[PDB]
């Protein structure tokens, strides 16, 4: 039962890997999973035949409430840009009032 | 009769390990007591030679046990 | 004793690639979808060196668009074109280089 | 012994391509709707070289007007007509030489 | 031979909220400092503006 | 016997591998390993040359391999 065996392996080296990683090196780093889960699935198959796969993660859901957190990052640095602009018509606005009262 | 010493295109066709015979690389990472890993493609293959090898050698393929490929320092 | 193998076609066709939920650099939560172009060098190798050529392209692409857009600011994906493809590229071509070009 | 392949056109053709949502430089999202002209040069490549030379055309073109629109501010996308055709057949015309002209 | 693995572990529901309050918490931190450095900039803006 | 040294435009037409030898270009990316990258039309190709090349040398193609490209250094 060959499906099996190569099944239990990865899903085994799977999580080992990932869990000596950090989230955001499982967003951008793919040639490290890669290596580091061929050095010891390679040695286990030896016996068989190759594990060329290239290992992909097809897709990383965290669960609702992680989501806000996450994004929210981003939603703060969209607010600084409007910040910074309702500041510079404050500014102008006030230089030409002043002029008005002279 | 036919088949001997004529035709190879089939015969190198759809067998991957006597296709890896011959090549040439070279290496990242010291083989320790030995045994190591190497680039290959995009993947990575077990390696043995005879003695140790420092990082940064030019190696060649000459024979393939199991998934293992068996190298040797070829000079440029 | 001669019989007909397969039938290889040899033009360029367009491949889409299912909807993907992606996770950006800034930690944002977007959904993307892709499509493909393939093309089949004369070689006989599309024919026997992989079975159903249209999943390994298809895993393959959505394999590496992932990484590559996780690695890329937001607004990186909003204005850089060539950047993406030729990080893509530099992997799916050694993928696929016993078969056919991407 | 002899036959015909295809009926090839040779004359200017409009063809649409269907509504679609872009986010500008400013993080803006909207939608547009776009036309296209196509003609074939005299070369048979358009019948051999690609099958289904509709769909090539449009999701070439829904290719790079995302990227390009992307690149611009939302004013660019009100004024500047001749900057946007130039920036998009600097790329379509590549994709498209062993066919016929955009 | 096996190389026993452990397919998987799992916590109760009480442990979780607790194990990713971290990563919420480290995500706060880039938010409150993006507001900081709204808050400086505008101020300087609407001094010069008064001066 | 009428198709060999009589038509070739049909031989030329639907197989681009062959369409690529001959051409010149220019690298923007020096080989590592005597292996790299190379810009044709908007995509890329693999390619592989016998020595190290530095980055902007007109190089020619010779020959195909699987999707790879064999370059050499040409004058201009």
């Amino acid at each position: 039962n060959l499906e099996l065996a190569i099944i239990n392996l990865t899903m085994t080296n799977i999580r080992t890997v990932l869990g000596s990683m950090e989230l955001d090196e499982m967003l951008s780093q793919r040639d490290s999973i890669n290596s580091r889960l061929l050095r010891i699935v390679d040695e286990a198959t030896n016996p068989w035949g190759i594990k060329v796969t290239r290992i992909e993660i097809r897709d990383v859901r965290p669960p609702a409430e992680l989501i806000s957190s996450m994004n929210a990052q981003m939603k703060a640095e969209r607010t600084k840009r409007a910040y910074i602009l309702e500041a510079e018509g404050i500014r102008q606005a006030e230089i030409l009032k002043a002029e008005g009262e002279k | 009769r036919r088949v001997r010493e004529q035709k190879h295109s089939d015969s190198h066709l759809n067998q991957r390990g006597q296709q890896l015979i011959g090549r040439r690389f070279v290496l990242e990472s010291p083989l320790v007591n030995g045994r190591g890993h190497m680039r290959v493609g995009d993947s990575s293959w077990p390696v043995s030679a005879s003695e140790d090898l420092g990082a940064g050698t030019h190696v060649e393929v000459i024979a393939i046990e199991g998934i293992t490929l068996h190298i040797r320092a070829v000079s440029s | 004793m001669d019989r007909i193998g397969r039938k290889i076609n040899m033009m360029e066709q367009v491949l889409d690639i299912p909807s993907q939920e992606v996770i950006s650099k800034d930690n944002a939560n977007v959904t993307i979808d892709a499509v493909c172009f393939i093309q089949v060098i004369d070689a006989p190798r599309a024919a026997y060196e992989v079975s159903n050529l249209e999943l390994a392209i298809i895993n393959l692409t959505m394999t590496n668009i992932r990484t590559v857009l996780g690695s890329m600011e937001l607004d990186e994906m909003l204005s850089q074109r060539d950047s993406i493809n030729s990080r893509l590229l530099r992997i799916v071509d050694e993928a696929t280089n016993p078969w056919g070009i991407k």
